């Protein structure tokens, strides 16, 4: 989701 | 020959991850979950930096880099623990961080104490099986591809396909010393009996934190913010039957 997808990339 | 693969496993393995607990205080079940929440957190950041650095990994479909991981990481996570435990302290304690190791007494505290008696017993096998550490390494890759959506990933085919080369080279693995293919299979039917042993751990691990967040805010445990979008968003996936481990046995 948004705060993971965000960590993914990067 | 060059182990390319195992070379690669081994130099991108995450290194040591702290809680951030803090050990002078008497334990509590909200500062130890808060520690753990904290700390899965912790090494959700290196989990992706590993997972995206896997060969071949950058073949799936981007959705399904991200969605693998979301599924995954309580198995990879436990997988991770139960080996560290093994090789720092024998199994004697769950060493989940440096400074975050549970004795009998902590397990009870946290509420999970069945959870964390089978995660021992996890522990333990590494030893019992006499778990080398190159096996470690890419049955804990595996473990990033061993559950998936009923209704299919964005490109399922790329993901079989990874999926397939990574138990390949868990063949090779075993080969290396082995001349005989009953000794092989002796081998396979055993790792292969440990991985699937991880999946209902996790589960229980699963229902466990759901129901936590839930009720977070009427037992003072703090979720990271991430930490509760994963598990409001992904996990009941997984606790609903739409997502599901692939297990070798049945
Ligand atoms: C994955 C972690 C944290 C990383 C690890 O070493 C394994 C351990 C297994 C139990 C998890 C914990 C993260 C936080 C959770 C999900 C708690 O909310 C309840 C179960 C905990």
């Amino acid at each position: 989701s948004s705060r993971f997808e965000s960590l993914f990339a990067g | 020959c060059q182990p390319i693969f195992l070379n690669v496993l081994e130099a991108i393995e995450p290194g040591v991850v702290c809680a951030g607990h803090d050990n002078n205080q008497p334990d509590s079940f909200a500062a130890l979950l808060s520690s753990l929440n904290e700390l899965g957190e912790r090494q959700l950041v290196h989990v992706v930096k590993w997972a995206k650095a896997l060969p071949g990994f950058r073949n799936l479909h981007v959705d399904d880099q991200m969605a693998v991981i979301q599924y995954s990481w309580m198995g990879l996570m436990v997988f991770a623990m139960g080996w560290r435990s093994f090789t720092n302290v024998n199994s004697r304690m769950l060493y989940f961080a440096p400074d975050l190791v549970f004795n009998e007494y902590r397990m009870h505290k946290s509420r999970m104490y069945s959870q964390c008696v089978r995660m021992r017993h996890l522990s333990q096998e590494f030893g019992w099986l006499q778990i080398t550490p190159q096996e470690f390494l890419c049955m804990k890759a595996l473990l990033l591809f061993s559950i998936i959506p009923v209704d299919g990933l964005k490109n399922q085919k790329f993901f079989d396909e990874l999926r397939m080369n990574y138990i390949k080279e868990l063949d090779r693995i075993i080969a290396c010393k082995r001349k005989n293919p009953t000794s092989c299979s002796r081998r396979f039917y055993q790792l292969t009996k440990l991985l699937d042993s991880v999946q209902p751990i996790a589960r229980e691990l699963h229902q466990f934190t759901f129901d936590l967040l839930i009720k977070s805010h009427m037992v003072s445990v703090d979720f990271p913010e991430m930490m509760a979008e994963i598990i409001s968003v992904q996990v009941p996936k997984i606790l609903s039957g739409k997502v599901k481990p692939i297990y070798f046995h049945t």
